[PDB]
């Protein structure tokens, strides 16, 4: 009876203070405009089939109701109101205003990028061939076509990836992203996995509808397993909806008038089940690949991921990179953040190649060979 | 008699109410349509506002008429969907140990 | 549905439902669950149940 | 029994008895504080605003106590959105600078700019921490009010 | 005696929340407003003070703002408040609070904190250094220039813990919570989890910084149903959609991502590396001394006599959980209900420990082995 009674009486007290407070309780910034805008109109969109001959006499389906044969009202260009141009129709009048640009998709225009990470190809260490033929391909034609088109030659439109899970995919990708200067569109290999059939062809539909209109952009598509990775047959009607959108992707992507001024980069971590449709060139010329860190790139990513980071002077790299050969810069990435865990840790503020070796000996003893548990010999 | 003509007074919507707000204001989403914000009367009740009821809503100006009762029986309807075996004790004798 | 005396709910063959009221002229016990009902043009209120047809 | 009489007397039409009258809460009760949460936001005599916004304070200040400087980060008046961070960093003695960084999205007046580089100081029953704050409680004037501004001493 | 002041004070909470002209510039917008404001549906958003909205059933108007309240509150994909004189577009709807949200984003810190532990104390530690420290105090990470880790995997025996740190981290917090089990990721329909991935992390990235658990992962690649549409070749490309959404672009967030699994060998080694996943975490049944403390802790608001030796029940078995512990509490307790007691004895420890390390851990019959 000691804390009922301090909950009991202490929330009583709190309920007879609220009881007498709920006893004791008892613009110009654009409205003339808006009146103004009572006299604008309401300017119903619509789509438009076809005009006719030596006269307008417009026919059109709003998008619901019918279909009708309409005029314009004398405020328009008289020649910009094409065929399947959404225009805005009057209500009463049925007369156009102005064409305004399309139906884009409901959830398709929400993969364009709109920002620029800030990863940066000098974060990529370690594939500098890459780097170099990345440059080649995406950032020489598309700001300084200098020598390509002034000799008569052509820049390749396609770029494939693959490569060890962990090594700068990603990377490469958004690493363009600082220096793109195009309009940057991504694209997940599994936004093709709809529900509704031949929707994906929908999608790369308006997936090269965006890319058209505005000129010299990127697309990017990633994890390309899911868009297919073959043509199988059997007797059960499998892999269907994928294999069309994986077509028409194909078809849209290139062939009769091709694609234009779009380079798009694919990447994948099993190219092995890509079908030949893909892999023949012209489609995608060079199949730059990704290896391991195999020697001092090792230590030039322990300097990109120690530069950031107040640390001992007095330490090496090349030691803990003889100690990784096998390991990815995602694994070089783990073990920095964790040296630099451990030194927080301790309640210092520099670091030790010590909390180097507590981070290596700690991550690949415990998390590369506790998983999966040893308990038998066997073998030594 | 005379004073029929009250029954010669223009019909009415029947609506669901989400939820009330602010300022005396609350929704209705009708028959087939979607959602509009509708004034309130005054020989109503804000506090019989309840959620997913039907109310009386006028049509003209769409002001609160009144309160529709009897209004859902979603979890009898699940109920009439089964159909179980309904039960007491005096059935399941030969065992009384379960 | 029936409200009270004198309101009633009913569904429209234009798809629509209706807050409506009901006239003395009916018999009350003429709306069980369900008649064919007969209505107005312009208030759309209850004039009339049908005998067994549709 | 003075508690329902500062609900009676809290509704003073003279004003100020109002402030300290209501400002004695966090004196009173400092230690069963699960209560201290009032309405005194869902008020409208904005000192008594500012009266709740003191009677959080200094302590270690949980996530309740910042969720009310949500509201009361957010208000116009510049003797109130200049109250807002002086016991905002002083009840925090990004995270910390986060609500700092706000502020300077909520201006970008002078005051405000001053208040601003006071919730900063802030940001980097003993009577000793009890008079000092109850001596600051008269801000609304001179800076020669604010040279005595710095003898709240109640800190190491 | 207590009932007293409960049943007073929650009659008091409850009329105290049901307790919820001079402005003139506010009626006449409230008159600039319709009526029958109408409800409807964004598109796109031109400049020119009017954008494109949807009705209901598709009809669609250039029609303009009221301008007191912001058009930077718009996004396409946003619910909002419309005219019927001449549909212009009003103002700001509150938003569908979907229930994903009221069923995901749990408001409330569970149980009992970090004093409810058994064989802790360095996870503990590990945890609040990969999340709490990211979230509450980040200012190491300025005096270094560090990442913080990402992701924290949970792993040993069932009824180790992985719900009650789960509860834990819930229970410390001050950013929206997310719990998903593992197993709901397959639907009937064709491209059903994609969907979900995508719904389920915008609503994590769109309101806060926030924490994202999900338990029994592993149900997704050793299990088939025949409640299942196209199968192994939909199974991937939701684990496929699962890879780029984790390991994607564009600054993810700080969005803490915490997995917990009962088996470790059966998962995707591309989903156990780091960038995915930089904290793997060991539950082992950790001691035979920290039995005494789960005892403690599940003993300590019931009477009981002294009567017993934890040491008893340190000697019975040789896997220990408080899966075993807390059974062994609500047997003794339905053992005590038997026998109309309380201060529960040494018999109901007796019978509830055999009774419990039979039901269930035996394995199989004899025999085998034995
Ligand atoms: N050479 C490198 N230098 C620096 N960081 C690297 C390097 N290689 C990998 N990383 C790190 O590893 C991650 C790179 O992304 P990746 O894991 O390679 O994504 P990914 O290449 O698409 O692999 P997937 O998704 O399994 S095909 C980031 O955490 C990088 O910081």
């Amino acid at each position: 009876q000691v804390e009922d009674d301090i909950q009991q009486l202490l929330k009583k007290i709190n309920e007879l203070t609220g009881i007498k407070e709920s006893d004791t309780g008892l613009l110009a910034a654009d409205k003339q405009t808006l009146q103004s805008e009572q006299p604008l109109q309401v300017a119903r969109c619509t789509k438009i089939i076809n005009a006719d001959s030596e006269d307008p006499k417009y026919i059109i389906n709003v998008k619901q109701f019918a279909k009708f044969v309409v005029d314009l009202s004398d405020q328009v260009a008289p020649t910009d109101i094409e065929e399947g141009m959404r225009v805005g129709v009057d209500r009463n009048k049925y007369q156009i205003h102005i064409p305004l640009p399309p139906k884009i998709d409901p959830t398709v225009t929400m993969m364009q990028v709109e920002e620029k990470p800030d990863v940066t190809y000098s974060d990529v260490g370690g594939c500098k061939e890459q780097i170099e033929k990345l440059r080649e391909v995406v950032e020489t034609p598309l700001l300084h076509p200098e020598r390509f088109v002034n000799l008569g030659i052509e820049p390749p439109k396609g770029v494939l990836l693959f490569g060890p899970p962990g090594t700068g995919k990603t990377l490469c990708a958004r690493a363009v992203a600082n220096r793109t200067d195009a309009c940057f569109i991504r694209v997940i290999g599994s936004e093709l996995v709809q529900k509704y059939v031949g929707e994906g062809a929908r999608m790369v539909r308006e997936l090269f509808e965006m890319a058209r209109t505005k000129k010299a952009c990127l697309i990017f598509f990633d994890e390309i397993d899911a868009i297919g990775g073959a043509r199988f047959d059997d007797g059960a009607g499998g892999d269907n909806e994928v294999q069309r959108t994986m077509l028409e992707l194909i078809n849209q992507l290139d062939g009769f008038d091709p694609r234009g001024n779009i380079k798009v980069l694919m990447a994948t971590n099993r190219p092995d089940t890509l079908d030949p449709a893909l892999m023949r060139p012209g489609r995608l010329d060079r199949k730059i690949e990704f290896s391991l860190p195999d020697l001092e790139g090792r230590t030039h990513i322990f300097k990109i991921h120690a530069r950031s980071m107040s640390v001992e002077r007095d330490i090496r790299f090349e030691l803990l990179a003889r100690l990784c050969p096998n390991s990815t810069g995602a694994e070089i990435r783990s073990v920095c953040t964790e040296a630099g865990m451990f030194a927080i840790r301790a309640r210092r503020k520099i670091a030790t190649e010590k909390d180097f070796l507590e981070a290596v000996n700690k991550v690949i003893k415990s998390y590369a060979k506790f998983s999966a548990t040893p308990r038998y010999m066997t073998y030594n | 008699r005379e004073e029929l003509q009250l029954l010669q007074e223009q019909g009415s919507y029947v609506g669901e109410v989400v939820r009330a707000m602010d300022k005396k204001k609350v929704l209705v989403k009708v028959h087939p349509e979607g959602k509009f914000v509708v004034d309130v009367d005054k020989n109503i009740d804000i506090n019989d506002v309840t959620p997913n009821c039907r109310v009386a809503l006028r049509n003209d100006s769409y002001t609160l008429h009144k309160i529709l009762p009897n209004k859902v029986d979603p979890l009898v309807s699940l109920m009439m969907v089964e159909k179980v075996p309904d039960s007491t004790y005096e059935m399941i004798g030969g065992l009384d140990k379960q | 549905e029936a409200v009270d005396q004198n309101t009633a709910i009913v569904g429209s063959t234009t798809g629509s439902n209706y807050y409506v009221r009901i006239l003395s002229t009916i018999d009350r016990e003429l709306l069980k669950p369900n008649a064919s009902v007969a209505l107005h043009k312009h208030s759309n209120a209850l004039v009339d149940v049908l005998p067994p047809e549709a | 029994l003075k508690v329902q009489q500062l609900l009676h007397i809290c509704s003073e039409h003279f004003d100020s008895k109002e402030k300290e009258e209501d400002k004695d809460k966090k004196e009173k009760k400092d230690k069963d504080k699960k209560e201290a949460p009032a309405d005194m936001g869902a008020h409208q005599g904005v000192a008594v605003l500012g009266i709740a916004l003191i009677a959080m304070g200094e302590e270690i200040g949980a996530e309740m106590a910042l969720r009310t400087f949500g509201h009361l980060l957010r208000y116009g008046e510049p003797t109130l959105r200049r109250a807002v961070p002086l016991a905002l960093a002083l009840i925090s003695v990004s995270h910390d600078a986060d609500p700092e960084v706000s502020y300077n999205s909520i201006f970008a007046a002078r005051l405000a700019a001053m208040l601003r580089q006071l919730a900063q100081y802030h940001a980097k029953k003993g009577t000793l921490t009890l008079c000092p704050y109850h001596s600051d409680r008269q801000l609304m004037s001179q800076v020669a009010v604010a040279g005595l501004l710095t003898v709240l001493v109640s800190f190491l | 005696l207590e009932r007293i002041k409960d049943y007073l004070l929650m009659e008091e909470e409850f009329i105290r929340n049901q307790e919820q002209k001079q402005e003139e510039e506010r009626s006449k917008v409230d008159d600039l407003r319709g009526t029958p404001m109408s409800v409807g549906t964004l598109e796109e958003i031109i400049d020119d003070n009017h954008a494109i909205v949807s009705t209901s059933v598709g009809s669609e108007h250039y029609v303009s703002i009221l301008s007191f309240v912001d058009k930077d509150l718009l996004e396409p994909g946003c619910s909002v408040l419309l005219n019927h004189k001449v549909h212009a577009v009003i103002g700001v709807l509150m938003d569908d609070t979907d229930p994903l949200v009221t069923v995901m984003k749990v408001e409330k810190a569970p149980q009992e904190t970090y004093a409810d532990i058994g064989g802790l104390d360095n996870q503990i530690q590990e945890i609040k250094e990969s999340v709490e420290l990211p979230l509450t105090h980040p200012e190491y990470y300025e005096e270094m220039g560090i990442k913080p880790p990402k992701g924290v995997i949970l792993y040993g025996p069932p009824g180790t813990g992985k719900t009650l740190l789960a509860k834990a981290v819930a229970n410390q917090t001050s950013a929206t919570f997310l719990r998903v089990v593992g197993s709901e990721l397959i639907q009937k329909y064709l491209g059903d989890g994609p969907k979900l991935v995508r719904e389920l992390f915008r609503v994590a990235e769109e309101h806060a910084p926030s924490i994202v658990f999900i338990d029994e992962i592993d149900a997704i690649g050793t299990k088939r149903y025949d409640s299942n549409s196209g199968g192994e070749r939909e199974i991937q490309r939701t684990m496929l959609e699962l890879l780029n959404q984790l390991d994607g672009f564009d600054s993810r967030g700080d969005v803490k991502v915490i997995m917990a699994t009962n088996r470790i060998e059966t998962l995707d080694p591309a989903l156990i590396r780091p960038g995915r996943i930089d904290r793997k975490i060991e539950f082992p049944l950790p001691d035979e001394k920290t039995k005494k403390r789960i005892f403690q802790i599940h003993t300590s608001r019931m009477t009981l006599a002294d009567d017993v030796t934890l040491d008893d029940l340190i000697m019975a078995k040789d896997d220990l959980s408080g899966a075993d512990i807390k059974a062994i509490c609500t047997e003794a307790g339905l053992m005590a209900l038997r026998e109309r007691r309380m201060k529960v004895t040494n018999e109901d420890f007796k019978k509830s420990k055999e009774n419990v390390l039979y039901k269930k851990q035996e394995g199989t019959p004899e025999g085998l082995y034995l």
